[PDB]
Order: C-alpha cells, then structure tokens, then sequence
C-alpha cells in the first residue's frame, strides 16, 4: 500500500489522496479511507465497492469529499473539497471492514497526514 | 396474524343438542421466514392438539394419518415456540417457515374437542351413547423458493440454500462475503458450528463501517428475522422501502482461525 497526496492546505481548499495497492490482496474487498488524529479514535471517512457502483460517506464529509477507484491500476482516490480544520488527521486506506475486524486487521499503513489551517 | 385460533375464532365449542361432529378448516399460506401459530385449549377449554408436540411433529396427510418429524420432513425447520395455558398441556404453538427449494407441500395438525352424548330414543330405537368431535384442521402450505437465498454458506461451497459458499479448505486474510440487496430481498448466512457470531443478535443489530455496533431499527429495519443460534444460521428480509445506501456487517470468529465476515450492501429501492 502506497498512501500519498496529503499535506498542508488552507481552510476552504482541496486535496486529493491516493492509495495504490500493488497486489490482488484487496480486489475481493470494498475499500475505505479512515482517519485518526492525536486524541481521537480512528474513524470511518468513505468507502467504495470493489466495482465502484456503490459509495458510502461519513456524515461529516458527505457533500465535500468524493471517493473513487481506478481498477486497472488498483488505486483508490479521495477528492477532498471545502476542507475544515476538523478534517486535520492522518488518513489511511484499508479494506472497508478494517475497523469491523479490529485488532486482527493486518494491513494498516503509515497513512498520509492532512493539516488544514484556519 | 397467521394464526389458527380454535379457542376464540374457529370456535370448537359444542352447542346445545348438537348431535353431529363438525370439522373446521384453517388454511394458512405463509411466506418464507414467517411465523405461524395455533391456539388450542385454555384454562377453561379442554381441547387437545394432535400431534401433541406440533409443530415438531406433524401429519403428512389431511386425514390425520402419517406422522412426520418436521425436522426431517421440511428440512431446515428449527425455530419453535410453545406455551401452556393450563397445567401440563401445550395450548399455543408457533413455528417459522424455513427456506425450502422443494415444491410446495402441506403439513397438518389438528385441534379436537370431544364429548359423549346420549341420543334419546323411542319406538323400538333404544337410547344410545355417541362420541362426537369438533375438530379443527390446521393446514399449513410450505411455500417454495425459486432462487437461492442471497447470502453466504461458510460451511460448504456446494450449498443448496445460499447463493455463495466457501469450502473448508478456504475457511481453514479474513473472508469477506458481500451481498448486494434490494427492498424485500431475502438474505442470510451460516457459520460453522463452533464459531461465535458478533453481534449475537445479528440482523437486529450489526457492525457499521465505523466498526461500532448499531441497532438497525432506525436505519434498515430487516424483517422476519431468524437467529438460529443452535445452527449458527441467520435469515432476514430487507424492508419494503430503502431510502439510503447502507452497509452493515456480522462476523463469525473462532480462535486461531480467520474471521468470516458477512456484509450486506443495501441499495435505494422500493
Ligand atoms: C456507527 O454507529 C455508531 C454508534 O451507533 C455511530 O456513532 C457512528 O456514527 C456509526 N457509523 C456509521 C458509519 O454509520
Ligand atoms: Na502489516
């Protein structure tokens, strides 16, 4: 897993995150973006079915973020708009059951940091 | 409802100067997963249900003649409820119709009220005793499914019930079995015997994408829920209207084994 595209952005702005999976390990799976900041629990952000035919969004990002997928290159994208300081966190790509199975999930990566100034 | 109430509705009480037996028929045509109920006898009504362990035992024939154990005669039958209304008797019984791919087939139970009357005679015809019976016939038509249940058999890859299955070599990375479901769809799954199911009341509640337990009543009210803990088998039907795209999960786990994850993607539909 290659998670990239994060960084510093001004409130109101946009960033596009990328999650490249160099294996067939995840193609049976729906894919999700999750996020965690110091002091808070790891939370769900958005998910997309393996087809791309279905998407799910956490209420706090619905209407501002879009998740999408490129199957030919095994990559998941999170397009973030109207970014809020509330959105500052490390963002992680994972199968969309990653939080469901909890401590047995074996593929959490380092993620990509997103900081939204105010 | 789906109820044959011989106490209050299909009344079997004898009437003054009744001299002839009477039979009443209560026919029910449940859909799969629905609950059927018989009420026969009370603290004041001395009526008897035949077979006494209905619906665990039933009659294959309307003339009350061929005794069958329902767990063998309608494979899948496993959910039963029983209630005494008077000591040492079972007067109210229920059963939930399991998925059945075999053709439609009746099952019968019977409720009886008996008494002996004296027929007063005259003119060379002496008085006689006569046993009369008011009998209620319970006829349940077991419906037939024309497609497999959308869902996951984690006990076999050659399942007769579920649209997807996994062999023991595969269940012996977690397995994630996903079904796409629309309004009124019948869904379910089966986990191997010594696995645990989380949440225990899967389909009443479930895991969401945050990994938290949520009660589904206000989001996706699945109906006709069967939680067969003895057989680790779960069924439900999607609501008649779905206003939002939802995803929920249940998880079967056994120590030192991969987790078996059942997930449903419910889509907007009417
Ligand atoms: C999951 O359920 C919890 C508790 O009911 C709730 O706070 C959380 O927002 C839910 N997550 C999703 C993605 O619906
Ligand atoms: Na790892």
């Amino acid at each position: 897993l290659q998670e990239s595209g994060g960084g510093l952005v001004q409130a109101g702005g946009s960033l596009r995150l990328s999650c490249a999976a160099s294996g067939r390990t995840f193609s049976s799976y729906g894919m999700g973006w999750f996020r965690q900041a110091p002091g808070t629990e790891r939370e769900f952000v958005a998910a997309i079915s393996w087809s791309g035919d279905s998407t799910y969004y956490a209420d706090s990002v619905k209407g501002r973020f879009t998740i999408s997928i490129d199957k030919a290159k095994n990559t998941v994208y999170l397009q973030m708009n109207s970014l809020k300081p509330e959105d500052t966190a490390v963002y992680y790509c994972a199968a969309d059951h990653a939080l469901v199975v909890g401590g047995t999930y074996n593929y959490w990566g380092q993620g990509t940091q997103v900081t939204v100034s105010s | 409802n789906l109820t044959c109430d011989f106490n209050d509705v299909y009344k079997l009480e004898f009437h003054p100067n009744q001299q002839t037996s009477v039979t009443k028929l209560c026919n029910l045509t449940p859909n799969v997963l629905e609950k059927v109920t018989i009420k026969c006898g009370s603290d004041k009504l001395n009526y008897n249900l035949y077979p006494p362990t209905c619906f665990e035992e039933v009659y294959a024939s309307r003339n009350m003649m061929h005794l069958k154990k329902i767990k063998e005669f309608v494979i899948g039958s496993s959910m039963f409820m029983r209630r005494s209304l008077t000591p040492n008797k079972i007067n109210e019984v229920s059963f939930r119709i399991p998925p059945n791919m075999m053709p439609e087939k009746p099952i019968y139970c019977f409720c009886e009220n008996k008494k002996t009357i004296t027929i007063n005679g005259s003119n060379g015809n002496p008085s006689s005793k006569k046993d009369i019976i008011n009998r209620g016939i319970v006829e349940i038509i077991i419906p037939s499914l024309n497609e497999k249940v959308k869902g996951c058999d984690f006990t076999t890859s050659e399942s007769t019930i579920f649209s997807k299955g996994y062999s023991i070599n595969e269940i012996s990375q977690d397995i994630v079995c996903t079904v796409k479901a629309h309004a009124n769809d019948l869904i379910g799954f089966k986990c191997p015997s010594n696995y645990s199911v989380e949440p225990h009341d899967c389909f009443v509640s479930a895991f969401n994408l945050s990994g938290k337990n949520e009660n589904l009543e206000n989001k996706l009210k699945l109906t006709n829920i069967i939680m067969d803990h003895y057989n680790n088998t779960f069924y439900s039907r999607l609501p008649s209207l779905i206003s939002d795209n939802w995803k929920f999960f249940c998880v079967c786990s056994k120590d030192n084994e991969k987790k078996l994850v059942f997930t449903v993607e419910a889509s907007i539909s009417s």
